[PDB]
C-alpha cells in the first residue's frame, strides 16, 4: 500500500465516529497488510464496512 | 497483592513484605490546600490526628485580624465564617476558553458601632479564588501552574558555639529567630561581657536590660548564684537602678529622644508584647516551648515572647557555659543540653502552598483593612455600611500578581507523567525569600544524616542549583505543623510490632532505628543477637537484639520516586544513579509504548496518582465504547459518560492522548483504569521500548559514546514520536486604525495565497512548507489627519481610499507538518480578549518525526550517546538463528563508568524474554531456595520486577541463564555466562569470541537534531544595531566570541579577521558590493569602514573632544 | 531640560530682572549641563522613574555597556551553522561531513 | 579610505562646534504624540539631521528618486537616504559660558 | 597558588631569607625564632623574627640533604630560604637582582604544573615574565621632568638618563622593580587600550 482515502476524514491527526482506535492506530495496522500486485501501474482498491 | 483492580499480573522477587501501602503520592500537595480552605474531609483528618483545635487557614488569617477598630474606641468591625461557592465552568472549558479555574467566596461581616449599639451584618463578596483542581494543579488563564514547596529555617532559638583561635576557649552564642520583631544574642566572651545586640547595636550586658523589667537584683544574685562569670559580670556593672536601666536601654535603642519611663515601658511591651507588633509562628512558639521544656501542657494561643522565656534561655546559656550536660527550670522537665545545628531537619521546616497563599492573603487584608479603617474613621458615621467599606481591589491583585509574577509559580513540565509528578513534589529551597546562589554556603548543598527518609540524597538537578532541589522520600508525609515525617514500627521487647507511628527528627534522633534487611523471624523474634543499627549522629554500631526501639518499614524508604523505578540501583554509583534519575524525567512520549520488561513494583502506582489516566469511580459495567468517549452504567441506573481529549498539544509541546483498554460488556470494577495516557500501556509507566543490545566496538561507529541502530527501528515506527506547535497571530487596534485578517493581500500572487479560505485563514489538512503563509492581514498606511472634522468626514466618506502594507504571518525557519486545528476568538462573539485586541487565531501544526541520526538515547542507569549511523537491517550482525541486532553498544565506557548494573539488567530482560523452566523434579536447587514458588515457571515475553535493594542476587541470574527455554528450531542460542556467537554482516565469517546480547530498555530524550541544525548565508539585519538576527526561529547568524578573535590572532590569520569583523558583521554598503561580486565573476572588493568605528566617533565627538583622523 | 532651560533664561535676560535671579537660574543651568555631560559625577543624581538614576552620555562609553568594551565582545556574523557532531570513522585527517 | 596612519584626540571649541553641525534646536518638544511627526525645528525636525524617509521632502516636492543632495526650498530639507539621519549632528547655542 | 604567584604578593608562607652570607649564629625560640647570621667579611648581623609553629627546614652543608636539620653556627649562600615557604619577589629582587628572581618564579610555576602532572615549555613563561618585571622604579626626579616615585620602562628611563648625563645633568636614581598582571597591564601606552 503506497496511500490511503478515508471519506469524511482531512488528514490523520484525528478521529471518526464509531471505531475504537484513532486513525493513525488504524493506519499501523494496514502497515501489516501484504498484497501482490501483478499489474505496473496504480490500482485502487475498496473498503467498506457498515 | 495488587490493590488496583485489574493491573497486569508481573510476579516479583519478593523477599520481604511491607506492611503498608505507599501513600497517596499527590496527598502532601493536596492536603495544604484543603487545611487552607477549610472542608469537612480535613477536619475530620485532623480530629482523628488529635489536634483539639480544628482552624482553618482563611478563618485563621481573617480572625487575627478582626476586630479593627479605631483610636478612639467609638467604632469597631469584625467579620468571620469564610465560605465558598460552587465552580464557575467545568476545567476542561475554563483551560480551552482561555478563563481560569476560581470560585467565589463569601464573609459575613458584622459592623458594629460602640457608641450607639447597632449590628450591620450581611453577606459581602471578596472576589474570586483559584480553586486546586483534583491533581494537584492551578489553572490560569488556560495555562497549566504547580508551586512547589520551600525550605525555611523554623522561627526559634539555636545555640551556636565558636572555638576563639587565640583564647582557645568555648563562647556559646544564643541567637533567637523570630518571624518578625528584634534578635536577642547573648554571648559570652573572652572580657566575660555577657551583652545582647538588639537590632545589630552595641553589645549591652544582659544585666542592664534584665533591670530594666524591674528584675531584683537580688532575685539575680540568687538566680545567678551557680554562675561565676555571670556573677563577675553583675558585680562589674556601673549603672543599677530601673529608671536608669529602662532610660539607658531606650537611649541605646533610640537616642536623641525625651528619656521618660513611660516612654521605656511603652516600648517594651510594644517591641516585645504586642502581638501585630512582634508575632512568631505557632511552630514557633511550639518549637521553643519543646525545647526548654516550658509551656507544656497546655495548648499555646498567646504567640508573643515572655519574658521567663528570656530569663530560661539565659540561665540555659550560663549552665551550657558552665558545661553541663542537661538542665532543669521550675516547671519544666528534664532536657539535654547542647548546641544546635542548622542542617538538622528538626529545625528546617516545610511551608506547602497553603503557608503562602495565607501569606498573601495576609498582605492583601492588611493593605485593604488599612484603607478600610482609614475610611471609617474619616466617612460619616450615621449611614456608613460595609459594603461601602470593603475594598476587594488590594487582595484580588496580591493573589493575581503572586500567582503571575512570583517566583514559586511555574509551569508544570508535561513532557510525560513522570516528570509533571516530579515537579509536584519537588522540594524547592531558593526564590524569594530564601537564601540566593552566591550567599548560599557550599555546605548546605551536602547531605546530612538527617536526610535518611525524609529528602532522597540521589536525584538532583546537574546545573549549578545541586543541593538545593530534592524531592520527598516515598513514604514522606509532612506533619501539620511542617516538620516532615517517616513512618517507623516501635519493638517494644525485642518483637517487631505491625501497627506503625510517624516520627519527626528530635523524636527519631532520641531513639534506636533498627534496619529493615536485617533477618526477622515470623514470629517477630530476633535471629542475629547482634544486629546493625543508627545512632545519634554518623554512628552505627552492633547491640543487642533486645534494647533496640524502632525499627524501618521498607528498604525503600530513603529513594525518591523518580529514583525508585531504576532495577539493579544497589549496584550503580551515586553520579551515575543520579544521572539516570535526571534523565528518567526527559522521557518523549512515543507512538505505540510498550511496559518495560524488567521494572520495580512501583510503576502503575506511580501512574494512577500521576492523574493522566482516568478510572472508574463506581463498580459499573460498560455499554459501550468509542474512540472518543466512553459510557458506563453504574449499578444504581445512573448513567455516565467520560470524554478523552485526542491530540491536544501538551504544556512542552509534546502530545497527548488516550485510548481505552475496556470492551463492550464488561462488568468494571471501581478503581480500574479505563484508559491509557501517554507513556503507558495497561495502566503503568512505559517510556521506551525494548531493543535486542550487543556490547562490543564495531568499526569505531560506537567510538566513544556514540551509538548505531538498524534501520528495522526506522522502517517499523518502533521510536517514532509526535511533536505539536503552535503559533498565533493577533490584529490589534491603532490610532492610525485597526487591522483586519483578510483573504486578500496586496501585490501578491493567486498561487501563494491559494491556501487561505474565505476569512483569510489556511483551511484545515493543508500542508505548509517552510516560508509559506499561514495567516493573511493587512496593516493600514501612515497619513496625518483631523481627529474629529476628518472622523465625520471619514464616517461619511473616504472609505479604503488610503494605502495597507502586508504583514502576515509565515511559518518561521525550519518547520513543517500537516494543520490539525484551528481556533480563532472574536469580540463579536463576546469572547474575553486582552484588552486593545479584536481578533487573535492561533494554529496548531503537527508533524511526526522519526528517529533521526544526531539523536539522544539513553537506558535507565544513565548511559547517554548519539545515533552514529543507521546501518541498512541486511548489515547489522545477527544471531545464529537470523534474529539481526537493533543496536550496539560500546564497551569501554562501562567499567570506567562503572554502571555494571547495566549488564544484569541485559541479562535478566533476556531471561525474562525467552523465559525459563527451572528443573524441580530431584528438587529445588540450592541457589533457587528463596525464589517465590510461583516464579519457577514463566513464558516466553514474561514480566519480571525487582524491587530496589531487594532483588535477584548473583546466584538467581547464574541459575536462571542456564535453563532458559529452548528457541522453536529446539537450540539454545546464549550460554550460561550470557554470550552467543554472532555472523558478521560484511565480511559474513564468525567473530573469534563470543559477545553479549539480550534485551535492556531504551528511552528517548528531548534533544532532537531537527531543533539544532540551522543555517544562514544572508536574511533580514537588525535596525538599531545593523546586525544579523539571533536565533534559529529569526533565521539569524551564530555568534562570534571573543575567544574565537584571539584563536585567530595566534595563527596569524589577518585577512580572516578583518572579513569576520568589517565585511560580514557591519559594513552595509561592503555587503551589497561583496554579494553583487559574488553573484558577478568579480573579485570580492576590499572591506570599508566598520559602522561600530564610524558610530563610535560619531558619539564621541559629542563630548567636546576633537577626534581628528591623520590620516598623512 | 537643557534646552528649556537655556530658553528659560534668554526670556529673563529679555524682559529684564535683579542680578539675584539671573545667578540663580544660571546655577541651575550650570548644574543641568554637568548632568547632562554626566550622572551622578557630583552631587545628588537625577532621578525620574522609581529613583532610578538615569544613563547620561558619558555612560555610553563605561561600564559593561560602554560602546569600547562590546566591540570585543564579538559580532553575529553571516555564512554560518550549528549542528550535533558525530565520530565518522570513513573520513581522511583533512575531511568533514556536512 | 581606510588608512589610518594615527588617531589624535584634539580639544574641541565653540567654532569647532559650529562648523560641526547642521542646526539649532529650539524646543524641547519631541515627535508629535498625535501625528507622529517631528515638531518644527524641534528635537526631530527634518529640517536639522535629515528626511525620516529616504529620497523624500517634507513638503513632497522633490519627492521622485532623482534626486541626491539637493535643497528644497519649498520645505528646506535635503534629498538622501535615511542613513544621513545616522550622520548629522546638532549643536544647542548658550546664553552663559559654561 | 599559581594566580598569588603571579600577582606577586605577599606570599601567605612567606618563608625567611638568606639575605646575607655568613655563619649563621641562630637562637631558637620556642615562641618565636629568632635567627642571626655573622658575616663572613665583616659587619652587622640581620635578624628575623619569625614564628616557631613550623620545623625549621635544612642547613646548606657540604652534604646538601633535606633531612638535615637547621644547624646553627654554619654557613648559607646569599639568597636561600631559611625555612619552608616561599620567598617574597620583593626582597629577593632587591638582593640579587632580576635574573635570580626570573628563574625562581619560572621554577617554582613549572613546578607546580608538573605537581599536577602536566608539562608546558618553559619558553611560554619567559615571553609573560620578561613583560611582567620591566618596570625601574625611580626614588628622585633630580634633573627629570618626571615625579619621583613613577613607573618608567627600563629603556625609555635609560634614555632620558643618557640623554641627560651626556649634557652634563645629574642621572635619575632609578632601580628595577616587577609588578602582578593587572598593574602591569594598567599601564601602557596606547591611551586606547588603556581606556578599553
Ligand atoms: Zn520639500
Amino acid at each position: 500500500v503506497t496511500s490511503i482515502r478515508i471519506d469524511g476524514v482531512l488528514h490523520e491527526f484525528t478521529t471518526v465516529p464509531g471505531v475504537k482506535e484513532d486513525v493513525t492506530e488504524i493506519i499501523l495496522n494496514l502497515k501489516s497488510l501484504v498484497v501482490s500486485s501483478e499489474e505496473d501501474e496504480p490500482v485502487t482498491m475498496y473498503l467498506r464496512k457498515q | 497483592n495488587n490493590s488496583v483492580p485489574g493491573a497486569p499480573n508481573r510476579v516479583s522477587f519478593a523477599k520481604l513484605r511491607e506492611p503498608l501501602e505507599v501513600p497517596g503520592l499527590l496527598d502532601v500537595q493536596t492536603d495544604s490546600f484543603e487545611w487552607l480552605i477549610g472542608s469537612p474531609r480535613w477536619r475530620e483528618s485532623a480530629a482523628e490526628r488529635g489536634d483539639v483545635n480544628p482552624v482553618g487557614g482563611l478563618e485563621e488569617v481573617l480572625y487575627e485580624l478582626s476586630p479593627i477598630e479605631d483610636f478612639s474606641g467609638s467604632m469597631s468591625l469584625s467579620f468571620s465564617d469564610p465560605r465558598f461557592d460552587d465552580v464557575k465552568a467545568p476545567v476542561d472549558e475554563c483551560k480551552d476558553k482561555d478563563m481560569t479555574y476560581a470560585a467565589p467566596l463569601f464573609v459575613t461581616a458584622e459592623f458594629i458601632n460602640n457608641n450607639t449599639g447597632e449590628i450591620k451584618s450581611q453577606t459581602v463578596f471578596m472576589g474570586d479564588f483559584p480553586m486546586m483542581t483534583e491533581k494537584g494543579t492551578f489553572i490560569i488563564n488556560g495555562t497549566e501552574r504547580v508551586v512547589v514547596s520551600q525550605l525555611v529555617r523554623s522561627p526559634g532559638v539555636y545555640f551556636d558555639e565558636t572555638i576563639d583561635k587565640s583564647t582557645d576557649k568555648t563562647l556559646h552564642s544564643v541567637k533567637v529567630i523570630p518571624s518578625r520583631g528584634a534578635w536577642l544574642e547573648f554571648d559570652v566572651d573572652k572580657r566575660d561581657t555577657v551583652g545582647v545586640r538588639i537590632d545589630r547595636k552595641r553589645r549591652q550586658p544582659v544585666t542592664v536590660l534584665l533591670k530594666a523589667l524591674g528584675w531584683t537584683s537580688e532575685q539575680i544574685v540568687e538566680r545567678f548564684g551557680f554562675s561565676e562569670i555571670m556573677r563577675s559580670t553583675l558585680e562589674k556593672d556601673n549603672t543599677v537602678g530601673t529608671d536608669e536601666a529602662l532610660l539607658d536601654i531606650y537611649r541605646k535603642l533610640r537616642p536623641g529622644e525625651p528619656p521618660t519611663k513611660e516612654s521605656a515601658q511603652t516600648l517594651l511591651e510594644n517591641l516585645f508584647f504586642k502581638e501585630k507588633r512582634y508575632d512568631l509562628a505557632r511552630v514557633g512558639r511550639y518549637k521553643v516551648n519543646k525545647k526548654l521544656g516550658l509551656h507544656v501542657g497546655e495548648p499555646i494561643t498567646s504567640s508573643t515572647l515572655t519574658e521567663e522565656d528570656v530569663v530560661a534561655t539565659i540561665e540555659y546559656l550560663v549552665r551550657l557555659h558552665e558545661g553541663q550536660t542537661t538542665m532543669t527550670v521550675p516547671g519544666g522537665v528534664e532536657v539535654p543540653v547542647e548546641t544546635d545545628d542548622i542542617d538538622h531537619f528538626g529545625n528546617r521546616r516545610l511551608r506547602t502552598v497553603g503557608e503562602l497563599i495565607q501569606n498573601q492573603i495576609r498582605v492583601g487584608m492588611s493593605r485593604m483593612e488599612r484603607v478600610v479603617r482609614e475610611r471609617m474613621t474619616t466617612q460619616d458615621v450615621e449611614a456608613i455600611t460595609p459594603q461601602t467599606l470593603i475594598n476587594i481591589r488590594p487582595v484580588v491583585a496580591a493573589i493575581k500578581e503572586f500567582f503571575g509574577t512570583s517566583q514559586l509559580s511555574q509551569f508544570m513540565d508535561q513532557n510525560n507523567p513522570l516528570s509533571g509528578l516530579t515537579h509536584k513534589r519537588r522540594l524547592s529551597a531558593l526564590g524569594p525569600g530564601g537564601l540566593s546562589r552566591e550567599r548560599a554556603g557550599l555546605e548546605v548543598r551536602d547531605v546530612h544524616p538527617s536526610h535518611y527518609g525524609r529528602m532522597c540524597p540521589i536525584e538532583t538537578p546537574e546545573g549549578p542549583n545541586i543541593g538545593l532541589i530534592g524531592s520527598l522520600s516515598v513514604y514522606a508525609r509532612v506533619n501539620p505543623f511542617g516538620f516532615i515525617e517517616t513512618p517507623y514500627r516501635k519493638v517494644v521487647d525485642g518483637v517487631v510490632s505491625d501497627e506503625i507511628v510517624y516520627l519527626t527528627a528530635d523524636e527519631e534522633d532520641r531513639h534506636v532505628v533498627a534496619q529493615a534487611n536485617s533477618p526477622i523471624d515470623a514470629d517477630g523474634r530476633f535471629v542475629e543477637p547482634r544486629v546493625l543499627v543508627r545512632r545519634k549522629a554518623g554512628e552505627v554500631e552492633y547491640v543487642p537484639s533486645s534494647e533496640v526501639d524502632y525499627m524501618d518499614v521498607s528498604p525503600r524508604q530513603m529513594v525518591s520516586v523518580a529514583t525508585a523505578m531504576i532495577p539493579f540501583l544497589e549496584h550503580d554509583d551515586a553520579n551515575r544513579a543520579l544521572m539516570g534519575a535526571n534523565m528518567q524525567r526527559q522521557a518523549v512520549p512515543l507512538v505505540r509504548s510498550e511496559a518495560p520488561l524488567v521494572g520495580t513494583g512501583m510503576e502503575l502506582r506511580a501512574a494512577i496518582d500521576a492523574g493522566d489516566v482516568v478510572v472508574a469511580e463506581e463498580s459499573g459495567v460498560i455499554e459501550e465504547v468509542s474512540a472518543d468517549y466512553i459510557t458506563v452504567m453504574h449499578d444504581n441506573g445512573t448513567r455516565r459518560t467520560y470524554r478523552m481529549r485526542k491530540f491536544a498539544r501538551s504544556n512542552h509541546g509534546t502530545c497527548a492522548n488516550q485510548c481505552p483498554i475496556v470492551d463492550a460488556g464488561d462488568r468494571v470494577e471501581a478503581g480500574q483504569v479505563i484508559a491509557d495516557g501517554p507513556c503507558t500501556d495497561d495502566g503503568e509507566m512505559a517510556l521506551g521500548k525494548n531493543l535486542l543490545v550487543a556490547i562490543m566496538p564495531w568499526e569505531g561507529h560506537n567510538y566513544e559514546d556514540a551509538i548505531i541502530l538498524s534501520n528495522r527501528l526506522v522502517e517499523e515506527d518502533v521510536l517514532t514520536s509526535i511533536h505539536i506547535e503552535e503559533h498565533e497571530i493577533d490584529a490589534r487596534d491603532t490610532k492610525l486604525g485597526a487591522e483586519e485578517i483578510t483573504r486578500d493581500i496586496p501585490n501578491i500572487s493567486d498561487e501563494v495565497l491559494a491556501d487561505l479560505d474565505e476569512r483569510g485563514i489556511v483551511r484545515i489538512g493543508a500542508e505548509v512548507r517552510d516560508g509559506d503563509i499561514l495567516v493573511g492581514k493587512v496593516t493600514p498606511k501612515g497619513e496625518t489627519e483631523l481627529t474629529p472634522e476628518e472622523r465625520l468626514l471619514r464616517a461619511i466618506f473616504g472609505e479604503k481610499a488610503r494605502e495597507v502594507r502586508d504583514t502576515s504571518l509565515k511559518v518561521p525557519h525550519g518547520e513543517s507538518g500537516k494543520v490539525i486545528g484551528i481556533r480563532v476568538f472574536s469580540r463579536e462573539d463576546e469572547d474575553e480578549l486582552p484588552a486593545g485586541v479584536n481578533e487573535l487565531v492561533r494554529v496548531y501544526v503537527a508533524q511526526k518525526r522519526k528517529i533521526s541520526d544526531g539523536d539522544k538515547l539513553a537506558g535507565r542507569h544513565g548511559n547517554k550517546g548519539v545515533i552514529g549511523k543507521i546501518l541498512p537491517v541486511e548489515d547489522m550482525p545477527f544471531l545464529a538463528d537470523g534474529t539481526p541486532v537493533d543496536i550496539i553498544l560500546n564497551t569501554h565506557g562501562v567499567p570506567r563508568r562503572m554502571n555494571i548494573g547495566q549488564i544484569l539488567e541485559t541479562h535478566l530482560g533476556w531471561c525474562a524474554h525467552s523465559g525459563w523452566k527451572v528443573d524441580a523434579a530431584k528438587g529445588v536447587p540450592d541457589w533457587a531456595a528463596r525464589l517465590p514458588d510461583e516464579l519457577l515457571e514463566a513464558q516466553p515475553n514474561a514480566i519480571v520486577s525487582t524491587p530496589v535493594f531487594d532483588g535477584a542476587q548473583e546466584a538467581e541470574l547464574q541459575g536462571l541463564l542456564s535453563c532458559t527455554l529452548p528457541n522453536r528450531d529446539g537450540d539454545v542460542l546464549v550460554d550460561a555466562d550470557g554470550k552467543a556467537m554472532l555472523f558478521d554482516g560484511r565480511s559474513g565469517e564468525p567473530f573469534p569470541y563470543p559477545v553479549t546480547v539480550g534485551y535492556m530498555y531504551i528511552m528517548k530524550l528531548h534533544h532532537l537534531v531537527d531543533d539544532k541544525i540551522h543555517a544562514r548565508s544572508t536574511g533580514p539585519y537588525s535596525m538599531i544595531t545593523q546586525q544579523p538576527l539571533g536565533g534559529k526561529a529569526q533565521f539569524g547568524g551564530q555568534r562570534f566570541g571573543e575567544m574565537e578573535c584571539w584563536a585567530m590572532q595566534a595563527y596569524g590569520a589577518a585577512y580572516t579577521l578583518q572579513e569576520l569583523l568589517t565585511i560580514k558583521s557591519d559594513d552595509t554598503v561592503g555587503r551589497v558590493k561583496v554579494y553583487e561580486a559574488i553573484v558577478k565573476g568579480e573579485n570580492i572588493p576590499e572591506p570599508g569602514i566598520p559602522e561600530s568605528f564610524k558610530v563610535l566617533l560619531k558619539e564621541l565627538q559629542s563630548l567636546c573632544l576633537n577626534v581628528e583622523v591623520l590620516s598623512s | 531640560r537643557v534646552i528649556n532651560r537655556n530658553n528659560r533664561l534668554k526670556r529673563l535676560i529679555d524682559l529684564g530682572a535683579p542680578e539675584i535671579i539671573v545667578n540663580n537660574e544660571k546655577r541651575m543651568l550650570q548644574e543641568s549641563v554637568d548632568a547632562l555631560f554626566d550622572n551622578g559625577r557630583r552631587g545628588r543624581p537625577v532621578t525620574g522613574p522609581g529613583n532610578r538614576p538615569l544613563k547620561s552620555l558619558s555612560d555610553l562609553l563605561k561600564g559593561k555597556q560602554g560602546r569600547f568594551r562590546q566591540n570585543l565582545l564579538g559580532k553575529r556574523v553571516d555564512y554560518s551553522g550549528r549542528s550535533v557532531i558525530v565520530v565518522g570513522p570513513q573520513l581522511k585527517l583533512h575531511q568533514c561531513g556536512l | 579610505v581606510n588608512f589610518f596612519d594615527e588617531l589624535r584626540i584634539g580639544l574641541a571649541t565653540a567654532e569647532d562646534i559650529r562648523q560641526w553641525s547642521y542646526g539649532e534646536v529650539k524646543k524641547p518638544e519631541t515627535i508629535n504624540y498625535r501625528t507622529l511627526k517631528p515638531e518644527k525645528d524641534g528635537l526631530f525636525c527634518e529640517k536639522i539631521f535629515g528626511p525620516t524617509r529616504d529620497w523624500e521632502c517634507y513638503c513632497g516636492k522633490y519627492k521622485r528618486v532623482r534626486f541626491k543632495g539637493i535643497i528644497c526650498e519649498r520645505c528646506g530639507v535635503e534629498v538622501t537616504r535615511a542613513k544621513v539621519r545616522r550622520e548629522r549632528m546638532g549643536h544647542i547655542e548658550l546664553a552663559a559660558p559654561v | 597558588r599559581v594566580q598569588e604567584l603571579f600577582e606577586a604578593r605577599v606570599p601567605r608562607g612567606k618563608a625567611p631569607i638568606a639575605d646575607v652570607t655568613g655563619r649563621v649564629r641562630l637562637e631558637d625560640g620556642e615562641r618565636f625564632y629568632k635567627i642571626t647570621i655573622v658575616p663572613d667579611d665583616g659587619g652587622e648581623e640581620v635578624v628575623y623574627d619569625k614564628i616557631s609553629k613550623r620545623q625549621r627546614l635544612r642547613v646548606f652543608k657540604h652534604e646538601d640533604g633535606s633531612e638535615r636539620v637547621l644547624s646553627d653556627g654554619d654557613h648559607v649562600e646569599v639568597g636561600q630560604q631559611l625555612m619552608e615557604g616561599s620567598a617574597d619577589p620583593h626582597e629577593v629582587l632587591r638582593v640579587q637582582g632580576p635574573r635570580e628572581v626570573q628563574i625562581h618564579l619560572v621554577r617554582e610555576v613549572q613546578e607546580v604544573y608538573r605537581a599536577q602532572g602536566v608539562s608546558i615549555h618553559d619558553k611560554h613563561i619567559e615571553v609573560i615574565v620578561r613583560q611582567m618585571l620591566r618596570r625601574v622604579t625611580i626614588i628622585d626626579s633630580g634633573s627629570t621632568e618626571f615625579l619621583p616615585g613613577s613607573l618608567i620602562d627600563r629603556a625609555e628611563f635609560e634614555a632620558e638618563n643618557r640623554r641627560v648625563v651626556a649634557e652634563g645633568g645629574e642621572p635619575a636614581a632609578g632601580r628595577p622593580v616587577l609588578m602582578g598582571i593587572t598593574k602591569a597591564s594598567l599601564a601602557t601606552d596606547s591611551w586606547l587600550s588603556a581606556a578599553s
